[PDB]
């Protein structure tokens, strides 16, 4: 099963212009047979893994992005280059958005067990 | 907002913290979670070793830092 | 340039590379330093596997980054 | 001892404008019985220690200023914050200047033993 799972859509900068990406879509953070933790976005309606990362501790930050004024913007941050994967949630409700994004950054830093 | 707390030898720590929780305050939330007596607690940030009277939000720790505790 | 190679265990190695090194090059001074066979290495960079025909600068891996070495 | 040593001076940025501060000084990385890494910046006329870090894995980088014309700047960067503490090689010799760089790298990363 899934560590943490929220529905998130996927997007782009495109330098100056903002591309939204419309298909509805699942982030969730994975825990192989080897330990290992794996962030994932996958399409809900074919069922399709399009991302899989295999990240650890200090890698990464998972954060809101400010800028955006739809406030359901967040942004997987790796420190150490620029790699940036931006997502917008598609969650119905707002009231655990912040509550999924630090779960995210609980199980990439720190997972238990 | 959420911090990690990271260890010398052992294993690091999530807590549940305010941007106005003193260092002494985090220490307490330590000893809620680990059972380690603030009184053997040295936490440290950016380099510096952190006072009691002062704030998370004084050294400017954020939403997602990593402090670092080392046992006296 | 030196990277970090970062294992399960938690012990680092540090290497001295070349941006033009192939990743089977590094898994080679890998070998070289630490006894473990190439072909029971996993490198990882900014959440990827990395390929052994491909070159640190390819994944943009610079002074001082660190890898992560899985036993496989 | 020191584990690493090399003759620098401190400088900062006002803003805009740049202020070396023209003191004999050098940098040192010193482990402590606690195996603490300390990095270290102290005025060789005097012998006080200014600057005094407890460094540990992933905190920090040390790199080459490159926007500076001298060719000899090097900041200690907390890759989580904005902390930022700039130095100017006063070694004789340039030969060393990258050396001396990968060895704090190296001491404040993954020190030895
Ligand atoms: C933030 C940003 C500024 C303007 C507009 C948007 N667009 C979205 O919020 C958005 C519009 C429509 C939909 O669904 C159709 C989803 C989301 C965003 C910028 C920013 O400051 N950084 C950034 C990074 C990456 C991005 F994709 C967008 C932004
Ligand atoms: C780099 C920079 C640009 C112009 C001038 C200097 N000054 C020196 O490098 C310098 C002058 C004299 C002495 O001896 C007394 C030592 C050094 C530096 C800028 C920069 O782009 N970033 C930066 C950051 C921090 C700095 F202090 C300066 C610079």
């Amino acid at each position: 099963k899934y560590l943490v799972e929220f529905r998130a859509g996927k997007m782009s900068l495109k330098g100056t212009t903002v591309t939204p990406d419309k298909r509805k879509g699942l982030v969730y953070i994975q825990q192989t047979d080897d330990s290992l933790i794996h962030f994932c976005w996958k399409d809900r309606t074919s069922g399709n893994v399009e991302d899989d990362l295999i990240i650890f501790p200090d890698d990464c930050e998972f954060k809101r992005v400010p800028q955006c004024p739809s406030g359901r913007v967040y942004v997987l941050k790796f420190k150490a280059g620029s790699k940036r994967l931006f997502f917008w949630m598609q969650e119905p409700k707002t009231d655990q958005d912040e509550e999924h994004c630090r779960k995210v950054n609980e199980y990439l830093n720190n997972p238990p067990m | 907002m959420q911090i990690f707390v990271k260890t010398l030898t052992g294993k690091t720590i999530t807590l549940e913290v305010e941007p106005s929780d003193t260092i002494e305050n985090v220490k307490a939330k330590i000893q809620d979670k680990e059972g380690i007596p603030p009184d053997q607690q040295r936490l440290i940030f950016a380099g510096k070793q952190l006072e009691d009277g002062r704030t998370l939000s004084d050294y400017n720790i954020q939403k997602e830092s990593t402090l670092h505790l080392v046992l006296r």
